[PDB]
């Protein structure tokens, strides 16, 4: 199975000399480096400043084949020389047969391809964690008898749990919970923030602290913990100790429960500080991945644009009404959202002296990584409540170019088009069957591979992207890629 | 009087049936090319009419949205049938010759008893109309093909299609047929293309036989000829007929 | 300026298809060296890719199996009582606060008034 | 034929009223 | 009239042979004529014409356009599917 | 001779064109569903093929993974980087 | 698609000659036909007109 | 037919004279009796200028321009 | 001062409010124009709904500021 | 950058089972607009029903024989003499 | 109807 | 307005033709609503007419028929020859004007095509496509793509 040529090699010092080539081959592909010669640097684009930069740009001395002189992005930097070469003219395979040099490293992804098998050395878990700098842990980092009798020793995760799929049971009215926990599992953020052990600084307890019980149904549903329910029933008791109506017993909305869960995060990090942080600006997990920032303008009628005014969001609340009766897309909304609207307020310009109604508008200043969206599901009518029940079509891929504050102030001028494409990815959905007051909460989510995943209570079943995108979406996941 | 629509032969090979739109069925000799019967019962165009399997009985479809089971010797209708709300395209009886499908516009399918009148099983899909109807030898086994241009196999008891064949493009499916022996079918359409369907992919006698959809053996393609029939012979090959030229 | 046109966008298709595929051979044969069992990946409860000839975890058209193949109770059959071949409403859960099996259905309404105490 | 159709309705004025058929 | 065309693509028939939106216009010219003249004329009857007996002053409110077309519906303009009859 | 293309990419990175260029077609096939799709082709073919082989993974993907590109994807992609060298061409 | 489930078995209740034994064999009509065989000329004899 | 054309005359009341009109226009019954009711319109084929002004107007688009 | 709330619709509505003021007061100045009961309303800034006894100034509501009106699906 | 490129990497610590980020273990071991709108779905005002005199007769005859026999009181429409004209109406449904 | 019946 | 055929003008068009001037703007509105409710109903039965000749350009004869069918008198006078125009004429625009006529003696005569007679060939022996006889060539790779779809062999 294995690369025997690479077995070969890791015997002692050869071995240490492959980890090193690695190491120092992957730091200029990596985002947290002073090396990187891609990626420090993203305004106006994901790949501008940095991509280019003449003498030590990724474009020329990576992606640059030594034989040929093409820029092709399927390049090799070799493990055992300075040479570049490329997949398709078979430059790479060339060195290769000539010099002996038969690893090398794939400069997009910085993957190891060993050109006597044909075939990228993927297998090897040293390999894969060594490149990220643990290849001098290694042998505490393994799990031997010799770590087992004195120290912790570590092992890859067992296969049913892997990618962390388990059912959360239903314990009365706690689908409002269970699909909310299912996005914030699943989100590689809250995911990342939870197993590099950040809540290390803790108060100590599943039974009392919030972040905690989060943490125990991370520690159950990817490792090996006390019991499958355990940490949502953890959770359970927290939330009944802290606010008893979103504790599970009455149906209840999803985004107010979403609201709960990231400010009892931001109150847990705010408790286990040495001192108060001002918020904002926080530095804790919520307020550096959820939090962006409206910019509310007032625009008076000599076109004076003062003052405007900075309001801090977690999540987008978007209207549907006017969709409902047009052409049903999120990006409508999204449109709704940012339009113009001339308002009903005492208005008094300070240059001009006009008391006209002024022009206020909603547009965005600061971006989120992770956009959360709710969908204004809800009308009010003659002294009732009713659902706004139709079907909203939103994409995979998500432009969020047109809702930024100065695009629509440098429209018709000579920086027209200067804010540039903002991409986002759907990684999650959560949807309402039922009406305005009684119902059932079905999550849906992405992964690695392009998979996603339909969760309901305690079902969880495989589902196609064709089958997600005609779901009735009450609150829509995107994080950031380009 | 009218346009032909429909033309049926005699299973002893010596008569024949066509209908039209101007509300008239009749018959013919073949061993002096000449008429015998004229046939009315019908209030509108007639569009296809068929013999019985084994001779005797034929039946027709119409535009009056009602379809009428007649037979040789008498010269007024049997039996008539009433259950589309639009017109029956396409008339069709099963191998026992004890059941008729019609199928309409209405986008869906129905099973009558001759005898009884009123019908069995209703079949319904198929976004579009329907155009022409097969029966496999055996009895399970009808083919539904319609301008929506997927071809829809049902299984009579069930009411509910087996298989929903994928392919042909986006155009009208005219005619189609099964073998002598229910292991293949073939499609014919107005995509300027015939279409070889296996057809025990996945029914209950999965013959697989291993190494857009699948279901699907071959495609023959023509030189811009839209195709409107087959005929399997007794033996391996088909027979069939197109228009157009080049 | 066509030729040289497609010739740079090819480059670029082909080293983004590269790409794509290295990072896809890499992970598979990882899960396979792994996990030489290997029948389901950890996957989600939310459906992935629709289903293929390498379609990892149980997927059911029919919408009522579970990434094990399982019933959880897609079908509200049964004979009017003891329904659902005993899902939720026959499973229980041990309370620490009181030492008593509760129904599972009901941990929420047992604790309100359990930790009460 | 389709889009230069739409645009040839929008030559005349009364793509408003065509506009609001919705 | 590329109105025409544009109600054409509504059926998915974009294979005509450019003598059918005339001759359909020209129908419904003919079809609507009819339709509004005898309308006028049940106008005309509320108006309480004979040879000379009062004044002709034209309103045509819809309901005597649903008048109007009802009798021609009477015998024309093949109705709804009539099952229980059938 | 054959260095007018690796010379012509040289301009276009230095430029700065190149990424441009680079970054407007990720963003149309990531946006268009086309990085999703060669990941579900390429997940499809190891299934069918039985093999996690890079070179033989890679010889089924590439051809049917260029030819799911949207025309719209191509042709745009085409015209921007045309214009671009007609810009330095004669 | 459910909805029609609900409404067809409420009919059923309605008809009282359907009791909820019998209504489930009912709902029994997406179980098809088994393989069957082609009458050859083996053993089955012919019938007349 | 009748009925509803008496309803059309704007009072709640009994039908008469509708089915002599009834029938001298929908079927080609005349009956030369009771009830007396004609058009009493020629029916002109001009309103006010504009409409004659088109008339003229694609004549001489006919004619010459 | 001049705050502001996007009602269900999304049309922006102005309030006149002191820092001081309460989250009550503030709903019952929604109602009186929007017509919604105030146990009905969630007011929404900065990521957190607003609670009642609460005031303006504790969520750092400030002049111009926009507050979001939403309802309550509930669901089990 | 981009969070779904390959599953979570992480190892599992063999003393209490806790998914362990690589980072953490050491620590842890110490135009169209137009297209859209054209949606009119017209109608007609009027439409005919052929329904004789004779099946209807016979129909309400026997239905008001078996109404009076087994429990107006029929099922019966309502029409007002004003605001007709229109299409459909309601119901009595007195039992 | 025909003769016969 | 309420739909297509904007009754502003095509309605008044037809009124102001036989000589009203009083139809309130509702009643045009449910007019255009009529004729153009009409203009399905009759299409709709061509289309019933096209697809039994297993044509798809629909010609004149389907919508005569159409018409005979519903009762509902026919139209003469369109003959496919001679083919349309659709000059222009413009006013102080209105786009119509017929320029084909100014006839006075006609003394042509038709010319007979062939009888219908049929070629047979041969095509598919044994699931293989020959391409020497009457066949294509792997030239439907440039037909349109929803068009004629599926390639197995």
């Amino acid at each position: 199975d294995s690369c025997p040529h690479l077995k070969q090699i890791l015997t002692s010092n050869a071995k240490d000399t492959v980890y090193r080539n690695y190491g120092l081959a992957v730091n200029v592909a990596l985002a947290l480096k002073l090396r990187n010669g891609n990626i420090p640097l993203y305004k106006t684009s994901d790949g501008s400043k940095v991509e280019y930069k003449k003498l030590a740009r990724l474009r020329n001395k990576a992606v640059r084949c030594r034989e040929c002189l093409e820029s092709l992005s399927c390049t090799y930097f070799c493990l055992q020389c300075s040479h570049v070469g490329c997949w398709k003219n078979g430059h790479a395979s060339a060195h290769t047969k000539s010099t002996g040099h038969v690893f090398g490293i794939d400069s997009q992804t910085g993957y190891i391809f060993c050109f006597r098998c044909g075939d990228y050395v993927g297998d090897q878990r040293l390999e894969f964690i060594r490149q990220s700098k643990q290849g001098e842990r290694t042998e505490p980092i393994m799990n031997n008898l010799g770590t087992e009798t004195i120290i912790d020793g570590s092992r890859p995760p067992s296969l049913k749990a892997s990618t962390g799929l388990r059912g959360f049971i239903n314990m009365g009215a706690t689908c409002f919970m269970s699909s909310i926990v299912q996005t914030i599992v699943h989100n590689p953020f809250v995911r990342d923030y939870f197993l590099s052990g950040y809540h290390a600084k803790c108060t100590k307890k599943m039974d009392t602290c919030i972040t905690c019980c989060i943490d125990e149904i991370f520690k159950v549903f990817y490792g090996t913990d006390e019991t499958k329910g355990y940490g949502p029933t953890a959770l359970l008791t927290a939330a009944w100790r802290v606010k008893n109506s979103l504790a599970g017993y009455s149906e209840q909305d999803a985004h107010e429960f979403w609201q709960f869960l990231l400010d009892e995060i931001h109150k847990s990090d705010t408790e286990l500080h040495p001192e108060l942080d001002d918020t904002s600006t926080c530095r804790c997990i919520t307020h550096k991945t959820f939090a962006g920032q409206l910019q509310s303008t007032v625009t008076c009628e000599k076109c004076l644009h003062s003052k405007n005014t900075v309001d801090p969001m977690l999540d987008l609340s978007l209207e549907i009404a006017k969709i409902s009766k047009d052409k049903v897309t999120l990006n409508d909304c999204l449109d709704l959202f940012t339009s113009k609207e001339k308002l009903d307020s005492m208005t008094i310009c300070s240059h001009c002296k006009k008391e006209t109604t002024r022009t206020k508008q909603l547009l965005v200043r600061k971006l989120p990584p992770i956009l959360a969206f709710q969908l204004k599901r809800f009308e009010h009518s003659a002294s009732s409540s009713t659902k706004i029940e139709t079907h909203v079509g939103f994409p995979l891929f998500l432009d969020m170019e047109p809702y930024t504050v100065s695009e629509t102030l440098n429209s018709n001028e000579q920086g027209r088009a200067s804010w540039g494409l903002m991409t986002y990815q759907l990684f999650a959905i959560v949807i309402h069957i039922g009406s305005v007051n009684t119902g059932h909460y079905i999550c849906i989510i992405k992964n690695r591979d392009g998979n996603w995943f339909k969760f309901d209570d305690s079902r969880i079943t495989l589902v196609s992207q064709d089958y997600v995108s005609k779901s009735n979406a009450y609150l829509l996941y995107y994080i950031l890629c380009q | 009087s009218g346009a032909v629509y429909g033309v049926d032969f005699s299973p002893d090979n010596r008569y024949l049936i066509s209908c039209s739109e101007d509300k008239t069925v009749r018959l013919w000799s073949l061993d002096t090319y000449t008429c015998l019967v004229s046939y009315k019962g019908h209030s509108s165009s007639v569009w296809d009419v068929k013999f019985s399997p084994m001779g005797h009985y034929f039946a027709t479809a119409s535009h009056d949205q009602t379809a009428r089971l007649w037979s040789c010797d008498h010269i007024y209708p049997l039996r008539i049938f009433a259950g589309h709300l639009n017109d029956v395209d396409c008339v069709e009886f099963h191998p026992n010759s004890t059941y008729l499908f019609t199928g309409s516009s209405d986008k869906t399918a129905r099973m009558w008893d001759i005898a009884r009148g009123e019908c069995v099983r209703v079949f319904m899909g198929h976004s579009g109309a329907i155009n022409c109807l097969a029966v496999s030898p055996d009895g399970r086994w009808l083919a539904s093909a319609g301008e929506d241009s997927v071809v829809c196999l049902w299984d009579i008891s069930t009411g509910r299609r087996i298989k929903a064949m994928r392919g042909h493009g986006r155009s009208s499916i005219y005619s189609l047929a099964f073998s002598r022996e229910g292991t293949v079918l073939v499609s014919t359409g107005a995509d300027n293309s015939v279409r070889v369907w296996d057809v025990k992919k996945n029914t209950n006698s999965p013959s697989a036989q291993p190494e857009a959809t699948n279901d699907h053996m071959s495609v023959y393609f023509t030189k811009k000829t839209p195709v409107y029939t087959v005929h399997f012979t007794r033996r391996n090959l088909c027979l069939a007929g197109g228009v157009f030229g080049g | 300026s066509e030729v040289m046109q497609e010739t740079i966008w090819d480059c670029l298709m082909s080293n983004i298809l590269r790409q794509i595929v290295i990072n896809n051979i890499l992970q598979e044969q990882a899960l396979r060296s792994s996990i030489k069992a290997i029948s389901n990946d950890d996957q989600i409860s939310l459906k992935e890719i629709n289903a293929q000839r390498l379609k990892f975890v149980k997927d059911d058209k029919d919408i009522f199996n579970h990434i094990n193949g399982k019933r959880s109770e897609n079908k509200y059959n049964g004979t009017g009582a003891d329904a659902s071949n005993g899902t939720t409403d026959t499973e229980y859960f041990t309370c620490l606060n009181c030492d008593r099996k509760i129904a599972g259905n009901r941990f929420a309404s047992h604790v309100d008034r359990c930790l009460g105490g | 034929y389709e889009r230069l159709k739409r645009d040839i309705l929008a030559l005349p004025v009364r793509e408003r009223r065509r506009i609001k058929a919705i | 009239v590329r109105l025409l065309h544009l109600i054409f693509a509504t059926q998915n028939i974009y294979s005509y042979q450019d003598h059918v939106p005339l001759q359909l216009m020209d129908f419904a010219y003919r079809y609507t004529t009819g339709t509004l003249q005898d309308a006028t004329i049940y106008s005309d009857h509320a108006h309480a014409s004979n040879a000379g007996n009062a004044g002709t002053n034209a309103q045509l409110t819809t309901e005597d356009i649903r008048l109007a077309i009802a009798a021609r519906t009477n015998y024309q303009f093949k109705p709804v599917p009539p099952k229980e009859l059938l | 001779v054959q260095h007018l293309k690796q010379q012509i990419q040289d301009v276009l990175v230095e430029s700065g064109k190149y990424d441009e260029l680079s970054n407007f077609l990720r963003s149309k096939l990531y946006q268009v569903g086309w990085t999703d799709e060669i990941n579900r082709l390429t997940q499809s073919i190891v299934t069918n093929e039985a093999k996690p082989t890079f070179s033989n993974v890679i010889e089924r993907i590439e051809p049917k993974a260029m030819d799911i590109v949207p025309e719209h994807i191509k042709t745009e992609i085409l015209a921007k980087i045309e214009e671009f060298l007609k810009d330095v061409v004669p | 698609a459910a909805d029609l489930n609900r409404i067809v078995l409420e009919y059923l209740n309605k008809k009282g000659y359907h009791k909820t034994e019998s209504m489930l064999r009912m709902e029994s009509s997406h179980i098809p036909a088994p393989p069957t065989n082609i009458p050859t000329p083996q053993t089955t004899n012919i019938s007349r007109p | 037919f009748a009925c509803r054309l008496a309803k059309h005359r704007k009072v709640d009341n009994i039908d008469m004279r509708d089915v002599q009109l009834h029938l001298e226009r929908n079927w080609n019954i005349r009956v030369p009796g009771y009830a007396s009711d004609e058009i009493r319109s020629v029916r002109k084929f001009q309103p006010t200028a504009g409409y004659n002004q088109k008339v003229q107007g694609v004549a001489i688009s006919k004619s010459v321009n | 001062m001049q705050i502001f709330v996007k009602t269900l619709t999304g049309k922006t509505i102005t309030l006149e409010v002191e820092p001081s003021d309460t989250i009550e007061n503030v709903k019952a100045k929604i109602q009186d124009k929007e017509g919604i009961p105030p146990d009905q309303q969630r007011l929404i800034f900065a990521g957190k709904q607003l609670e009642d006894g609460r005031t303006l100034s504790d969520y750092n509501i400030q002049k111009e500021s926009t507050l979001h009106l939403v309802l309550r699906l509930r669901g089990g | 950058k981009d969070s779904l490129s390959n599953p979570l990497r992480y190892r599992i610590c063999n003393n209490c089972d806790r998914p362990i980020l690589q980072s953490c273990l050491s620590k842890h071991i110490k135009h169209q607009v137009l297209d859209g709108v054209a949606k009119s779905y017209p109608l007609p005002l009027e439409r005919k029903v052929i329904m004789p005199a004779r099946s209807r007769s016979s129909f309400l005859r026997m239905r008001e024989m078996f109404a009076g026999a087994i429990l107006l009181y029929s099922r019966t429409a309502v029409i007002d003499v004003d605001r007709a004209g229109d299409y459909y109406f309601s119901v009595r449904a007195s039992p | 109807l025909h003769d016969e019946d | 307005s309420h739909t297509l055929w904007s009754p502003s003008d095509t309605v008044k068009d037809a009124a102001e033709s036989l000589g009203i001037f009083n139809l309130n703007e509702e009643a045009a509105k449910n007019l255009a609503m009529d004729i153009e409710y009409r203009i399905h109903e009759i299409l709709d039965q061509a289309s019933k007419f096209m697809r039994h000749g297993k044509r798809r350009t629909l010609h004149t004869s389907d919508i005569d028929r159409a018409l005979k069918v519903l009762n509902l008198e026919p139209l003469y006078g369109y003959d496919v020859s001679r083919p349309l125009v659709f000059k222009e004429a413009l006013v102080g625009y209105v786009d119509d004007d017929e320029v084909d006529f100014e006839k006075l003696i006609n003394e042509p005569l038709p010319k007979v095509p062939r009888f219908s007679t049929f070629t047979a060939h041969w095509l598919a022996i044994e699931g293989v496509q020959p391409a020497i006889p009457q066949n294509p060539s792997p030239n439907d790779i440039k037909n349109i793509l929803p068009i004629n779809r599926g390639s197995m062999e």
